[PDB]
RNA sequence: GUGUGUACGCCGGCAGGCGCGAACCCCAUUCGUGAUGGGGAUCGGGGAUUAUUCCCCAUGAACGAGGAAUUCCCAGUAAGUGCGGGUCAUAAGCUUGCGUUGAUUAAGUCCCUGCCCUUUCACACCGCCCGUCGC
């Protein structure tokens, strides 16, 4: 079964979620 | 890589291959239900070809030529806000 | 921005498209069609901007494609 | 094709970082497991840890040739010219192009359209080469290199026409992991030679710093080998590393660097264990 | 509406007496403009320089030697002075005087070379039509530019008596000495 | 140098509906009630 | 100017529906989806109708004169059409989907079954009325539907099948011993029904392959106007005992007592039927046998197979197939002409490539090496050579002369091609890639890849070579055209930027102009050679959004596009204003089996929705789907939709051809479409044609025929000058009316049985006039291959019987020669 | 081309001090074929900055296109002009970026000087490189 439509993992693979989260955690940083 | 990745595909693998969720994937869209209703107006074009589809897979190489088609009212509104409307092009 | 040629040369491309697309927008198509094809034939840089890129031998290789 | 170098970027990125990250659990565990068979005492920073071989941008170098462009600094002295033309008959297949008032990343963009695989640029000061810069096009790696020790042809009187052909390759002295990927850079930039040739070019390490070296060999007899040495000769010594290209510093990550201000760095060498 | 260079001086009157040239000289209705300041690539492909307007190649030709590099306004306004010129002296159309004396400077055989050590022997061949022009026009800005060098003289002025001596045929003209010379070496050993 | 990386990846193509973005009897009241 | 017609429709020989031969029998009519073909075996020629339908063909009723016909479809709409004249005459619509209509022998009446009832109609008469047909009797016999239709040899009665497993006997005419008869005996629906050549006898036969006899105690005149009884003689099985092999066709010559059966599994019987002796049995195909039909003469048998569209008549006698074809499986081909105009070479997404001669219309050679579908096809400058490219990754090379694909070209690197491009000097050969986005380009006779060409962005909408200066031009997605120099020592490129996606190139046949066809419906007119824009023309309106596909005509004054509307599109390049419009008809027919489609939202395709017309309003209700708990988001669904895949004109600028959805349409040179006279006057008229004749004075009468523009007069004015005085007209010709001359000769050699009277004309006006039309020589391609053509039809089929007899009879005399 | 590190006001030719919160280009003017109002080396005097660079008056050297030879260069290239930085190597007795203006000739041969290779089954075309010394 697929995720929560309003879930980021709906439209992202793991390729994606490797970069948004080191992404996410240098802007939160910030 | 190999077969060992071969067993992970499921349900969910085709529906992120879905055009709506592409779109959503793109920022095109914020919203499931905004992302279909953008695709059956005509908003929505792959490459030379409009599809108005919501169940469409699109590959990896058709993924880089999805955008707005031309003459639509969503194009004018980003065009706007980039302050790069130029009517020559219609 | 950019020097004295080249803000010329866009300002003419500026007045040239901005009366074609006023002509195609409030005037009928077919003035749009003579006026259009009047400043394509005598300069199509009026109209479209074509600009410069690198394209040198060096690129390609030693020799014609063929024979 | 802004969106589909985007994407293959990231997957290529994303293979790199596993490798960096298992490699790293081998040596904790191979740090950790010497220490207590050794028994001879436990560092206490020892105790606070406690408590696809072939590189990825190097796809295609059997298959096909590679494709050398070489390029200066803007507004090249005459001796730098000189020498740039020297190092295209060095590399089979190389061509070199006039710098005018062309944009770094300009060029990264036509030589990525017309299939270039690599790409070199060299500095100067007061008329002999200072630097080096080797970029694997396809987001490959980028090395930076000095030069010490510049000896031209033109230098050189009568010495005739070089060979030319596709050269032997001795790599010498490489013995670190680190070692084993500058070593790699340097020889994926010649093509596959003949098994009959007669042109030797040397890559020779020694303290951290490469000696290039260019020779053609003749038999006159058997267990006897004459060496008369052509080409250019110098020295290289890398201080850094980067995963992208170099029109990138602003954006990619430093694989290695070199750092001289260390309390140890006197006495260190990288090259070699 | 009607095309006339600098905004004064008519193409329509204009015609060439050459019929080689007819297909390698820019100036008729298709390549009128009112400046020779197009800002084209004409030295992308090979021939493709024919098409460019033979006034636009004079201001091109003019940007010599090294201290005129890059400098082409100041160039079209020494175009523009020695048209101004001609038409006082003479009174007819400075375009029909460019393409007379771009005709009349052209010369139709040239000699080819072969070459040692101890001398060079020299035999006689024919000159494309291209190469004409191209070195019409070369004798024409070398002339003025020598005329003009360590002399009391606008380079305009002697641009505009260069033109008019060589589309009058007279001798006192570098380009018509010049090639009156190369034309009797190339006949002289045919 | 994260805020940099973001403009490489960014879409051209990306919409939102915050880009798109009183009356006389209103205004009116306003001053009445102001005097 | 421009005068072209539909006249055929080429790659499929048959779709659905029953086969009938014409009243003669040389020729079969054969159901082509909405189209219908007729095939003249006599002359092998093939003509495509120009009716059109929404629905696939379901049935055909044919009269036993000759001129009529009657197409029905699957939604019950009908077309009476005439088949003398080849026109549609009248149009009506059934209530309910009919399932055979049959004519009276005699020609007076004809009867449809349909739901449970036959209705029985006057037949049409010759003129046209406002209410063609005209309904006569309904009757009300089985309980089950009605399936198939005879006829007594006289009008007398008639029989129908139903599926109650019973069949039903009615006299169409009032008769006191006969109202109705019914006959069982069957465990299984009714296939076909047959009577005897002169009795009341009759053949029924089951789907379980059960034959029986029944035979009647009155003879057919013992019918008398205002007791009669039926016994079953014999019984057959088909089949052995214990294999499900469904009969599902049958047809019966009655004054020859022959049966023909096709069964489900692909194989046909014959049988001579008062004894049921099996004469032989065949295997056709694996798929079933959906339609069987004999001629009147009774040589010959016919044959369709509906799960390949396969097309077969059977001369059983001598064992030999009079004609044997089969079609592309779907309708999406690749086209490309012959240098000469003599043969079309189609490739299709089943990896099948077939070539066919232009003058019959038939597949003749199949070659099936690809794998995957074949993208693109061309010809050589030679027309023995055609180059393919296909979604293997492999370029294949084959000839004409051995049959062999004796080329093959691959990438170093896993890639699958999308187009194909060959030079006039055939010795290179260019291809692209779908994801690759560069093009490869290898040797001819080498067979090595001498380059890769990079630089586009995105895919390559298309390639083509200059015909007369061997340059590369590639159109891309990036917006930009490209043009490559394959012969230039420094390896110069231009490029022609776009403001929209590039999607069509092609050149002039003089190559001196390029056309390009953009993403914003425009198409743009550029010089090659000086890279300058030389014209534009804007397409929005015409087409009813962009134009796909583009070609230039042999001349070059004109140019056509298409692209997703069902309108091709006919410009003048010079004043960029549209001539003509050809519109497209679309079918709406969908496949019942298919389940990989969502039917609640394709609705419109296959008569699938039900309006309401009593409802009140105009248009009419349809009546609301049912639902569902889960909503299905994962299955396609299309909308009727017409485009146009590509377009392509011949070298002898007879004929053209569009690649399109609905299927590969063949559009022919034709006089009737347009009267174009070349200098009238009011002293040109036939009678003085005429009368310069009976006064000898041939070259006037010749130059007049020839101002006027009718191919019979000039045809009877030529034959009228007797021999000898052929250089004298010769000699008086002038110059502009000699190309027109040569234009009519080869026209005449098709169909003119005196061969060398117009070769002698041919002889002499080339050897006067041959030197000056070298300097004109350009702008007559078009006739110059035209009667180059038509020449050598008659030259080399004459040469090999000519040499084989000279040769042999004097071997023959050397050896008498001999003691 | 932002690491907590000058806009404007007054006085003075300038160099500066005192307080406070783009060149090139284009239009016109003077000069004039005279080592000349081109050129600014050398030399004398004076003035500001915290011995150091800069500013003012004065003087006005070779140099008039650079031999024997030699090096480099094909399009935004050659050449002219300006504005920034100093990035863990090099560089400031300099290097490296970015913009602005923008050409002439040429797009093909092996003749010279060289280099790399070769001379064992579609239709059509074509029809065996030579020698020496060993074993
Ligand atoms: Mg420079
Ligand atoms: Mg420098
Ligand atoms: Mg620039
Ligand atoms: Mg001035
Ligand atoms: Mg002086
Ligand atoms: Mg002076
Ligand atoms: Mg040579």
């Amino acid at each position: 079964l697929p995720p929560s439509p309003g879930d980021t993992s709906y439209y992202q693979d793991q390729v994606d979620d490797f970069h948004e989260a080191r992404s996410r955690a240098a802007l939160a940083k910030g | 890589g190999s077969l060992e990745l071969c067993d992970f595909v499921t349900a969910s693998s085709f529906c992120r291959r879905r055009l709506p969720t592409v779109l959503l994937k793109l920022r095109m869209a914020q919203h499931l239900q905004a992302a279909v209703a953008f695709v059956e107006q005509g908003h929505v074009r792959v490459g030379p070809d409009v599809v108005t589809d919501p169940a469409f897979l699109v590959t990896r190489s058709m993924e880089d030529f999805v955008t707005w088609v031309d003459s639509s009212k969503i194009k004018r509104h980003v065009l706007e806000y980039n302050e790069e409307r130029d009517d020559f092009d219609l | 921005g950019g020097g004295h040629v080249a803000q010329i040369y866009a300002i003419r491309q500026s007045i040239s498209k901005a009366l074609v697309a006023y002509y195609q927008k409030y005037v009928d198509e077919a003035s749009k069609k003579e006026i259009k094809d009047i400043l394509i034939q005598y300069d199509r840089t009026l109209l479209v901007a074509d600009p410069r890129r690198c394209e040198s031998k060096k690129f390609g290789g030693p020799g014609a494609r063929a024979r | 094709m802004l969106r589909r170098e985007a994407r293959l970027r990231r997957e290529y990125l994303y293979r790199k970082a596993r490798e960096e990250a298992q490699r790293s659990a081998q040596e904790r565990k191979e740090r950790l497991r010497r220490a207590l068979e050794e028994n001879r005492l436990i560092p206490t920073e020892l105790r606070r840890e406690a408590l696809s071989h072939v590189d990825d941008e190097y796809r295609w170098a059997g298959v096909e040739d590679p494709k050398v462009m070489i390029t200066t600094s803007r507004d090249p002295s005459s001796r730098l010219k000189m020498f740039a033309k020297e190092l295209k008959l060095v590399f089979p297949g190389a061509q070199r192009m006039n710098r005018g008032r062309h944009e770094v990343g300009a060029l990264v963009r036509a030589c990525k359209a017309n299939g270039v695989t690599d790409l070199l640029v060299v500095h100067e000061h007061r008329g002999t080469p200072v630097g080096l810069i080797v970029s694997h096009l396809p987001f490959g790696p980028t090395a930076y290199f000095t030069l010490c020790n510049v000896v031209m042809r033109h230098d050189i009187p009568d010495l005739g026409t070089m060979s030319e052909a596709k050269p032997h390759l001795i790599t010498h002295g490489f013995s670190s992991r680190l070692g084993k990927r500058v070593s790699d850079i340097l020889r994926y930039l010649f093509p596959v030679p003949k098994d009959d040739s007669h042109r030797v070019i040397t890559f020779a390490n020694q303290d951290d710093y490469i000696s290039f070296r260019h020779h053609v060999y003749k038999k006159t007899d058997h267990r006897n080998v004459e060496l008369t040495e052509v080409g250019p000769r110098f020295e290289l010594k890398l201080y850094m590393i980067r995963l992208g290209t170099l029109e990138q510093e602003a954006t990619a990550d430093v694989e290695w660097r070199w750092h001289p201000y260390t309390n140890t760095a006197r006495k260190r060498v990288f090259l070699s264990t | 509406p009607d095309i006339k260079l600098f905004g004064k001086w008519s193409t329509d009157d204009v015609q060439i007496n050459d019929i080689s040239l007819q297909d390698y000289i820019a100036v008729k209705e298709k390549y009128a403009k009112y400046l020779p300041h197009s800002a084209g690539r004409y030295a992308a492909k090979r021939f493709r320089k024919a098409q460019c307007p033979i006034v636009e190649r004079l201001t091109n030709s003019m940007m010599m030697h090294g201290r005129n590099n890059g400098k082409k306004l100041m160039t079209v306004r020494i175009v523009k002075h020695a048209f101004e010129i001609i038409h006082l002296l003479t009174g007819e159309n400075p375009l029909q005087v460019l393409v007379n004396a771009i005709i009349n400077s052209g010369p139709r055989e040239d000699s080819t070379r072969i070459g040692r050590a101890g001398t060079v022997r020299r035999q006689a061949v024919d000159v494309s039509p291209l190469r004409r022009v191209n070195q019409a026009i070369w004798l024409l800005c070398t002339g003025a530019r020598e005329a003009a060098f360590r002399n009391i003289k606008t380079i305009a002025e002697c641009l505009a008596d260069e033109l008019i001596n060589a589309a009058k045929g007279s001798s006192n003209s570098y380009a018509i000495k010049k090639k009156d010379e190369l034309e009797r070496v190339a006949k002289s050993n045919r | 140098k994260a805020l940099r990386k973001k403009a490489l990846e960014k879409n051209p193509d990306e919409f939102y509906y915050k880009m798109t973005r009183v009356t006389p009897e209103q205004l009116k009241l306003m001053r009445t009630q102001d005097v | 100017k421009f005068a072209y017609r539909f006249s055929n429709l080429l790659g499929t020989v048959y779709r659905r529906g029953n086969l009938n031969f014409t009243c003669d029998g040389n020729s079969v009519i054969s159901p082509v989806g909405n189209r219908v073909t007729v095939f003249d075996l006599k002359n092998n020629k093939s003509d495509t109708l120009p009716l059109a339908t929404r629905y696939n063909v379901k049935c055909v009723g044919l009269s036993p004169d000759g001129r009529l016909a009657i197409i029905v479809d699957e939604g019950g709409d009908a077309l009476l059409v005439s088949l003398v004249c080849r026109s549609v005459l009248h149009h009506f619509h059934f209530k309910g989907s009919v399932h055979s209509v049959s004519f009276s022998p005699d020609g007076r009446k004809f009867v449809v079954t349909k739901g449970n009832i036959a209705q029985m109609y006057h037949a049409p008469g010759k003129k046209r009325e406002f209410n063609a047909f005209v309904l006569d009797k309904t009757y009300f016999g089985p309980y089950d539907e009605t399936t198939c239709i005879d006829w007594t040899d006289d009008s007398r009665c008639f029989v129908v099948g139903s599926k109650d497993m019973s069949t039903w006997v009615f006299g169409a005419e009032r008769w006191d011993n006969l109202i109705y008869y019914a006959l069982g005996g069957h465990k299984d629906a009714i296939v076909a029904c047959f009577f005897e050549s002169n009795s009341l006898d009759l053949y029924s036969l089951s789907q379980d392959g059960v034959l029986c006899m029944w035979q009647c105690d009155t003879p057919p005149e013992g019918l008398r106007l205002k007791k009669v009884k039926y016994s079953r003689l014999a019984k057959y099985f088909f089949n052995k005992e214990g294999d499900f092999n469904n009969l599902t066709a049958a047809a019966f010559h009655k004054k020859s007592h022959l049966l023909v059966t096709g069964f489900a599994s692909g194989i046909f019987h014959l049988h001579e039927l008062p004894e049921f002796n099996l004469i032989h049995s065949l295997s056709i195909s694996d798929q079933s046998i959906a339609s069987v039909a004999i001629n009147s003469s009774g040589d010959w048998i016919a044959f369709g197979c509906s799960g390949l569209g396969q097309l077969l008549v059977w001369e059983w006698q001598s064992e030999s197939y009079v004609l044997k074809q089969q079609g592309h499986f779907n309708s999406m081909v690749a086209l490309a002409y012959s240098p000469d105009g003599q043969y079309i070479v189609t490739g299709g997404d089943d990896g099948k490539v077939k070539v066919w001669n232009t003058l019959s219309g038939f597949c003749f050679v199949t070659f099936t090496e690809h794998s995957s579908g074949v993208t693109g096809v061309t010809f050589t400058a030679t027309g023995y050579v055609v180059v393919t490219s296909s979604m293997d990754g492999t370029v294949r090379a084959f000839d004409l002369h051995r049959y062999r694909n004796f080329r093959t070209f691959t990438s170093p690197r896993p890639t699958q091609f999308s187009c194909v491009a060959v030079d006039a000097s055939g010795e290179i050969v260019s291809a692209g890639a779908q994801d690759s986005f560069e093009i490869f380009v290898w040797s001819m006779q080498t067979g090595r890849l001498l380059d890769v060409l990079s630089g586009h962005e995105g895919p390559i909408s298309g390639l083509c070579f200059n015909p007369m200066k061997s340059v590369l031009a590639s159109a891309s997605w990036d917006k930009t055209v490209r043009l490559w120099d394959m012969f230039d020592s420094w390896r110069t490129k231009e490029t022609l930027a776009l403001t929209s996606d590039a999607l069509a190139v092609t050149f002039r046949p003089d190559g001196a102009e390029l056309a390009v066809a953009t993403l914003n419906s425009q198409i743009t007119f550029w010089d090659p050679e000086n890279a300058v824009q030389t014209g534009s023309i804007e397409g929005r309106h015409d087409l009813k959004k962009a134009f796909t596909a583009l070609c230039y005509s042999a001349d070059g004054h004109s140019i056509l596009a298409g692209g997703m509307s069902k309108f091709v599109c006919i410009y003048h390049v010079r004043e960029q204003i549209l001539m003509k419009r050809f519109e497209i008809s679309c079918n709406l027919s969908l496949d019942a089996m298919e389940e990989f489609l969502n039917r609640r939202k394709m609705t419109e395709f296959g008569n699938l929705a039900l309006i309401d017309q009593d409802a009140g309003q105009e248009d009419g209700v349809a009546i609301p789907l049912p639902g569902v708990r889960k909503g299905d988001m994962s299955s396609r669904h299309f909308k009727p939709e017409i485009r146009v895949t590509s377009l392509r004109f011949s070298p002898t600028g007879r004929c053209w051809a569009a690649t399109t959805t609905e299927g590969l349409l063949i559009y022919s040179l034709d006089t009737r479409v347009l009267f174009d006279p070349f200098e009238l006057d009011t002293s040109v008229t036939p009678g003085r044609v005429r009368e310069a004749l009976r006064q000898q004075d041939f070259t006037r009468a010749i130059l007049m025929a020839l101002r006027l523009n009718e191919s019979k007069l000039v045809q009877e004015a030529l034959e009228a000058v007797p021999r000898g005085e052929i250089e004298v007209v010769t000699s008086s010709l002038p110059e502009l009316y000699v190309e027109k001359v040569l234009e009519f000769l080869a026209s005449s050699f098709e169909v003119s049985r005196h061969l060398e009277f117009y070769l002698l004309w041919t002889h002499k006006l080339l050897m006067l006039h041959g030197q000056k039309l070298k300097s004109r020589a350009g702008t007559l391609l078009p006739v110059i291959q035209f009667l180059q053509k038509s020449i050598q039809r008659h030259l080399d089929d004459l040469s090999k019987l000519c040499s084989w007899n000279h040769y042999n009879m004097q071997y023959a005399l050397a050896v008498s020669k001999q003691r």
